DNA sequence: ATCGATGTATATATCTGACACGTGCCTGGAGACTAGGGAGTAATCCCCTTGGCGGTTAAAACGCGGGGGACAGCGCGTACGTGCGTTTAAGCGGTGCTAGAGCTGTCTACGACCAATTGAGCGGCCTCGGCACCGGGATTCTGAT
DNA sequence: ATCAGAATCCCGGTGCCGAGGCCGCTCAATTGGTCGTAGACAGCTCTAGCACCGCTTAAACGCACGTACGCGCTGTCCCCCGCGTTTTAACCGCCAAGGGGATTACTCCCTAGTCTCCAGGCACGTGTCAGATATATACATCGAT
């Protein structure tokens, strides 16, 4: 092996609780998305979803109004539009 | 069965309590993690350390992550007893004593609403059976044909889906009634078939609306009279950006409306002059549609490669500057932004020397697959598309029917008629006569 | 300023326009050199219908412009 | 005879076109002009029922001489 | 040691990292529907093309009527065009 | 050693090369619709065992998959790794 | 007995369809019926006369369209030219 | 006692709301079989060939007291004269 | 049949013999009686309508020869065609001249 | 090319009735459209007859009344009188 | 005699009518006596109406006859005036009728 | 300076408009009118001079007959000049609309 | 080339002429707009007429038999034309 | 009444272009014989038409009177009739030619005819409820004060 | 402005017969198949519709001046309308009676068809005088005296 490797570039104690700091600050992370060839070839405000087709569509129904809400508007229906 | 060694844990409150807090912050750690620690710190095992070595579980109660190929992970519960781990891949959670994931509980799925899940079990519902896709015709109310083909790929589009569901529009409307916007009617189309109306004419209702509000801009595409699909197509989705802005509180070129933010590419244009060949001034022009001829062409490459095929202007005024010369220049066009859903036309419609026009009626092939690296204007990494939407027509130039085939998840293709619903397999759809494309972004490598 | 036309081939064209003109005035120049009538003729600028009694500058057209020019498909 | 339209007939035919004050001629003019009528249109009937080789007039001869002046009428198996 | 031997583990190691996120994605939206509906049947198959999703043919036209909101009328489906062109223009 | 792994594996995303040679693996399997046959050998699964146990079937589909991976997409990701690994050794 | 043919089925079967809770009379129907009769002989003859102006012993749907156009009001006409192009499609979809 | 033209009007409206004959159908039939006598003798006549006869005739005055009313009106006029119905039978066409 | 392969209700095969025998031409085309049902099935669609609606105004169930006088008086274009065509037990128009009406 | 008429039936009546008398193209042309609208006429309601009579074939019995139903009085009675003459000398031949 | 309107004494063409109402599309058959029939009357109406523009035409001393002359027959007779009410003649005119109200004094 | 009396040269115009039968509308304004009227239906439209003859007839002689018309209505009406009520009258009187 | 201002081209003397015709001995000034609007439509309804029946005959040129069958059509039966 | 003048009817030379007549050739009309299906005729049934009788009742007929409507007669001032100067658009003689009307060769795909059949369309019955009839009260005009 | 007096609409109740559904019925539209030609298509030929100009000229336009009648107003005579009283035959319901319209089966004869052959009528060309055109002359007729 070349040392090389080990200069410049260089059972562990670390925990997955450690990067709880720099999850905080990153931007939406994707799976097989480069995010450089997104500001090259896409739009800035493109909205974007990663395999929509992999689950059907995940939603509930209220029990007066009957209206199809994504789970992140469950809370805001009930309170001041049911 | 449900997993009786998470319904243990499930008897005490604070255990309970810890377990779905951390879960919640594990998946947003997966979310906004740099690909570079991804794999160093969630997909790196801590006794032999092999990168993807099998499903790499990190631990629930520590910071110990094990590989599967090796039971890594496995022996950590077999010494320890932490049989809970979570896979960095797909954030599911598994039980090694059941040797099975956990998919039949809800309360581990929606853990970002567990502060509030005492609600959820009391004032909402899981969707029904029957209307758990929305699979619904509608009814031919004359020559309607052309108008529920349009709107049934926009009910399985899973952009519309999410923003219809989001009720982003219904909180932020100013007049909120059905009869008067295209949002507001949209959304009780979209409530008819994944909801259920308080309290066989049923899921119709809806489509009736839709009927009368067009009629007070347009009577002529009112369904009456015999009209376009690609015409009906970009007249609907300008009204949506129209909506937009007027319920906007209070300039800017691009908008942000669910249109102008998906739908929305820029084209980019070059006149190059054979003298220098320092040419030209570029000029970029929005987009929303892609039209393309068929004429003497069998595949769906060689016509896009012809639209990126370059031609010499033979009617142009020029006056160049770099070789101070007239000369006949060579105009090529190419993509500067590509948009999320791409959406391809094809001019199925010819002219003649006697002003009359013959329909197109030649098998066009298509990839269920499109890659799109050899049409940028500015090497270049793979970007591949995936078709979920098929529009066909079966007639002339001026009479003829429409008939939609779209795809839902899972890989399922359907055969969407005026009231026809059927199914129909992926092989049989690759073969009829599309007459527009729906390509929506996959991957980009 | 001249602008530029796809017909039905793919073959693209050159019109001399003016940012005072108004629609009417292309749907004759496409015809006197394809004989298309103006009722049939579709012309789609930024995924947006060209729409009767209104200039190009209303529409934020510039200079060296691309139009698309498609015909209709009647069913029903 | 021809006597047989009275005047309370000819005064409500007159009120129901609209007519508010009648003279003392228009009975006889009216007269007149039905028995022409009456003529024409008996006369059209008994040559088609005599093309019949019939000696009852139905009503389909009626209905095809008032079609033949441009008067067809309707409710009658027309 | 040799080259060609460690690029086949590396392989390896990639191809059941694939694999395993498919399968797991699968088993979990299987779980998922039995378990909410315990009497959920798959959509009706029709290899001749003449039936639905729930195995019926297509209704008669007009055999149905739609009662309108603006008038209170029932109208047939295939008149339904007509009678709004009268009706929302009074 | 059991380090000598771990330190090629270690340069391989520090160099940057570990992603683009994961990209290029979905890529040729996508394109073809690799990942749509194993879809369907998933779910037939189900019908011919009767269960939803995970390692009854993994242990099935995962020595399954293997073969029909057509080696046209095996010989063009060992050609291009190996002008990735001789970078250092 | 004579087997006599009439329309009184299909008349009633479209005031159903056009008003559910609405009946007619033996009058109204026979006054019907030969409105209709009239206007298939008086579109017939047309068409024949278009056929013996055009030298020509067929008589296609664009004669019968003509005649339509020619015999109605504008409106009347357009729209009962659109209801025929309508038919003629849903015919020529199927078989 | 009411005043001359009130009866009129009243007699207008209640004949413009029926639809009834104002004519008896014996002495028509009658008239009608003695002008047929000339033409040809021993005839037989049904009964919707004389209602159609009655209805016809009918429709025929009610149109020609219109036209004379209107000639009368446009005559400066109330009340009708023969001379109104000679002008609208010329106007019409049908007298010679 | 063939009315139901263009969804229409008037029948296409005796109005197809009575083309045939009515002697306007040598051959009949295949298009033509489908397009003269339609029209004519439009035609009585509308006449039908007018006459229901004349008889809701008037509160009745069933359509009387009156109703339908009405209704064809009422129209301009329907009057227009229907112009020297007349009706039994239809009536006139309740119409009365200004000049007529008293002070 | 070729097109048939009726000048040299009308010029040979006129020769037959004024010997000393002209007759100009329009005034022919006048006439030629006169006796093709009166054919057409008679053959009109001779069809409509035969129709309403349930006959498929036209004899002169047809044409006599449709004569008759056409013509006023006494011109009705002279071309039937006129017809019936030429029906008694063609059989009698 | 060869010729059919030789030997019923006419001067129309009996073959001619023949063949036009057997292709007019009139009827299924063809009776023998109709075309003579109609060749007689229509040989009567022309000899009537070449009667009239002849004394029209004697009337104004000139040799030939022009539309106003077959005008003026037309106008003068009863029958031929109630046969052709709604046929106008081009190149015809109107009759020289001056009402007596507007003559003066 | 001699100077007729009112009337008499109507009188005498009647009369020679009544002898002679010429036209009385000239060619090139009416034809100019009929082809821009039948721009409005169908453009690059060509047409025949009889046929224009012929319509220039028709229209002349339904002119004649509306003025004929509307002089009988004038006398009835006790009056010598004709008024557009006149031709209103005729028109309705002859069904027209 | 389009057309503008010829329904103008009936001057006064013509109406003026084309009464004398009819016998008409004195003449109003609003005779000539009722006239005009008469002629406009009489001469639309039989333009109409006529570009239906050349429209039907799939020709470009209006010949006299199109304008002979709109006459009679609309009981304007006009000899001196053939046919 | 008489006189002037003004457009109108009529005689006469004459030039010409539309009308009358000779000629050739082609195809639609004339001769002759046959099959076969529509039509005239003998016979029979019944129901659709015609004729007569009894009553009673709304419509028809005759007379009073009267007031509003039809009609004769005078004022007038404005819109139409008539004539003259101005010119402007209408009308005749050719000018070039090309897009569209018209005739011809060629292939075929759409329409007519035919055998079986069966089910959608037609004749007969039947009960009822939407409609016809009637009595009573409230409602809405109308004329004299 | 007010009010007594008829006219008329609406409500409630009672009664009835035509229509929508029904059952049995049967015959013409439907299906599969074949053979035939009117019509679509492409190609070539010709011809008159249209812009063009140039020149000539009668009719359209504007302006002055005069006049007579459509309308308004007044007044004056009279004749249909409203009402009352007397007459009458239309209609209703019923009962006789017959003969002409509708239906079925028989024969039979005439005409659509096919093959063959010829001259009547078509365009084409050419000669020719009836009437339009222009000039001059006699005159019926209309306005002011
Ligand atoms: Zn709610
Ligand atoms: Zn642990
Ligand atoms: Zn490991
Ligand atoms: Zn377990
Ligand atoms: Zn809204
Ligand atoms: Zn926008
Ligand atoms: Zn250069
Ligand atoms: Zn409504």
């Amino acid at each position: 092996i070349k040392p090389k490797v080990i200069e410049e570039y260089s059972p562990s104690n670390d925990s997955w609780k450690s990067l709880m700091s720099s999850a905080k600050d990153t931007p939406l992370q994707y799976d097989h998305m480069n995010r450089e060839s997104l500001k090259k070839y896409f739009n800035p405000n493109a909205q974007l979803i990663e395999d929509p087709l992999d689950k059907p569509i995940q939603y509930r129904v209220c029990e007066k109004c009957g209206k199809p809400l994504a789970l992140t508007a469950i809370v805001d229906h009930l309170e001041n539009h049911c | 069965s449900i997993c009786p060694h998470i319904q243990q844990v499930f008897q005490n409150e604070k255990s309970k309590d810890g377990v779905l807090k951390t879960c919640n912050a594990a998946r947003y750690i997966l979310n906004h993690s740099v690909p570079k620690e991804k794999f160093l710190n969630t997909m790196k095992c801590g006794t032999c350390h092999e990168i993807n070595s099998g499903a790499t579980f990190m631990c629930l109660q520590c910071g110990f992550c094990g590989c599967w190929n090796h039971s890594h992970f496995l022996s950590h519960s077999k010494q320890i007893g932490h049989i809970f781990g979570i896979n960095s891949n797909n954030g599911l959670l598994f039980c090694f004593k059941c040797e099975d994931y956990i998919g039949n509980i809800d309360l581990i799925n929606d853990a970002i609403l567990a502060k509030y899940w005492d609600d959820v079990c009391t004032k909402t519902m899981v969707p029904s059976m029957e209307r758990r896709d929305g699979l619904s015709g509608l009814i031919n109310m004359g020559s309607t044909c052309f108008m529920s083909s349009i709107l049934q790929c926009l009910i399985h589009n899973p952009y519309f889906i999410r923003h219809s569901m989001s009720q982003i529009h219904s909180n932020n409307c100013k007049v909120r009634s059905p009869d008067k916007c295209f949002s507001c009617a949209l959304d009780k189309i979209v409530h008819e078939l994944y909801g259920a109306l308080n309290t066989s004419t049923n899921r119709q209702t809806g489509f009736i609306y839709l009927l009368t509000c067009a009629w007070k801009i347009n009577q002529n595409l009112a369904g009456y009279s015999q009209q376009d699909a690609h015409e009906f197509w970009q007249f609907i989705i300008n009204q949506i950006h129209q909506s937009y802005v007027l319920d906007l509180p209070n300039n800017n070129k691009q908008c942000e409306c669910i249109v102008h933010t998906v739908f929305e590419g820029s084209l980019e244009s070059s006149i190059v002059c054979p003298g220098c060949q320092n040419n030209s001034k570029t000029t970029i022009d929005p987009f929303l549609d892609l039209s393309l001829d068929i004429k003497d062409k069998k595949k769906l490459y060689e016509c896009l490669d012809s639209f990126h095929k370059k031609e010499q202007l033979k009617d142009f005024n020029y006056h160049c500057g770099e070789c101070n010369s007239t000369q006949d220049a060579i105009k090529q066009l190419g993509i500067h932004k590509l948009p999320s859903v791409l959406v391809l036309q094809l001019k199925r419609f010819e002219h003649l020397l006697n002003g009359s026009n013959r329909k197109l009626d030649d098998f066009i092939e298509f990839p269920t697959y499109l890659n799109m690296k050899n049409y940028c204007s500015t090497k270049v990494p793979d970007i591949i598309y995936e078709l979920i939407g098929i529009v066909s027509h079966k007639g002339t130039v001026n009479e003829g029917h429409y008939i939609a085939f779209c795809k839902i998840s899972g890989g399922q293709w359907f055969k969407f008629n005026d009231s026809m619903v059927s199914s129909i397999s992926q092989e049989e759809v690759l073969k009829e006569q599309a007459y527009l494309l729906f390509y929506t972004i996959r991957q980009v490598n | 300023m001249q602008i530029f036309v796809k017909t039905l081939t793919g073959k693209t064209i050159t019109l001399e326009v003016e940012p005072s003109d108004t629609i009417e005035n292309v749907k004759a120049k496409i015809q006197d050199k394809e004989g298309i009538p103006p009722d049939q003729q579709r012309l789609i600028f930024a995924g947006k219908q060209l729409e009767d009694g209104r200039t190009l500058s209303d529409y934020n057209i510039q200079k060296e412009s691309t139009l698309h020019l498609v015909l209709r498909l009647r069913g029903g | 005879n021809i006597q047989g339209i009275t005047k309370p007939a000819i005064r409500r035919l007159a009120r129901r076109g609209g007519v508010k004050r009648i003279s003392g001629l228009i009975y006889e003019e009216t007269r007149g002009v039905l028995k022409v009528f009456l003529e024409n249109v008996i006369r059209d009937a008994v040559t088609y029922t005599e093309h019949a080789k019939r000696k009852t007039v139905t009503a389909m001869d009626v209905v095809y001489a008032l079609k033949r002046q441009g008067r067809t009428l309707y409710g009658f198996g027309g | 040691i040799t080259i060609d031997s460690i690029s086949n583990g590396i392989l390896n190691n990639l191809l059941t990292t694939l694999i395993q996120d498919i399968v797991a994605r699968e088993t979990t939206q299987q779980q998922l529907l039995k378990t909410r509906y315990p009497d959920l049947r798959s959509y009706y198959f029709d290899p001749n093309g003449s039936l639905d999703i729930n195995g019926l043919q297509k209704q008669q036209e007009s055999s149905q009527y739609i009662h309108c909101e603006n008038c209170g009328r029932d109208v047939s489906a295939n008149r339904l065009a007509a009678h709004l062109q009268r009706c929302l223009s009074r | 050693t059991a380090q000598l792994k771990s330190q090629i594996q270690q340069y391989l995303v520090e160099s940057g090369n570990y992603e683009l040679i994961s990209n290029e693996l979905k890529a040729r399997l996508l394109q073809e619709g690799w990942v749509d046959k194993v879809k369907d050998l998933t779910k037939s699964e189900m019908n011919i065992n009767e269960s939803t146990n995970f390692t009854q079937i993994l242990s099935t589909v995962e020595p399954k998959a293997l073969e029909m991976v057509s080696d046209s997409t095996r010989e063009t990701v060992l050609k291009q790794i190996r002008e990735f690994l001789e970078e250092i050794v | 007995k004579t087997r006599k043919e009439s329309y009184a089925i299909y008349v009633y079967k479209v005031l159903k369809q056009v008003h559910p809770d609405t009946g007619i009379s033996s009058k109204a129907m026979s006054i019907m019926n030969s409105f209709v009769n009239d206007v298939f002989e008086r579109i017939a003859g047309e068409a024949s006369r278009l056929a013996h102006y055009n030298k020509r012993s067929t008589i296609t749907s664009r004669e019968i369209q003509t005649a339509v156009r020619l015999l109605l009001p504008g409106e009347l006409a357009k729209h009962a030219v659109s209801e025929g192009t309508k038919a003629v499609t849903k015919y020529t979809s199927a078989k | 006692r009411y005043r001359p033209g009130t009866v009129a009007l009243r007699e207008i409206r209640r004949y413009q709301k029926s639809t009834e004959l104002l004519i008896r159908k014996l002495p028509f039939q009658r008239l009608v079989r003695e002008i047929a006598q000339d033409f040809k003798t021993d005839l037989r006549f049904q009964s919707s060939a004389v209602m159609a006869l009655q209805e016809a005739s009918e429709a025929y005055l009610v149109a020609l007291f219109e036209d004379t009313n209107l000639c009368a009106i446009h005559a400066k006029r109330v009340t009708i004269m023969p001379k109104d119905i000679q002008l609208a039978r010329r106007i019409r066409g049908e007298r010679a | 049949t063939r009315s139901s392969r263009a969804g229409l209700q008037f029948p296409v095969g005796r109005v197809h013999r009575l083309l045939r025998k009515g002697n306007y031409a040598e051959r009949v085309g295949a298009g033509a009686p489908v397009y003269l049902a339609a029209v004519l099935e439009y035609l009585t669609a509308e006449i039908l309508e007018l006459a229901g609606n004349a008889a809701r105004d008037n509160k009745k169930t069933r359509i009387i020869p009156r109703h339908l006088q009405l209704a064809v008086r009422n129209d301009e274009e329907l009057n227009k065609l229907l112009g020297r065509v007349t009706i039994a037990q239809g009536g006139v128009l309740p119409n009365i001249q200004s000049v007529l009406l008293p002070k």
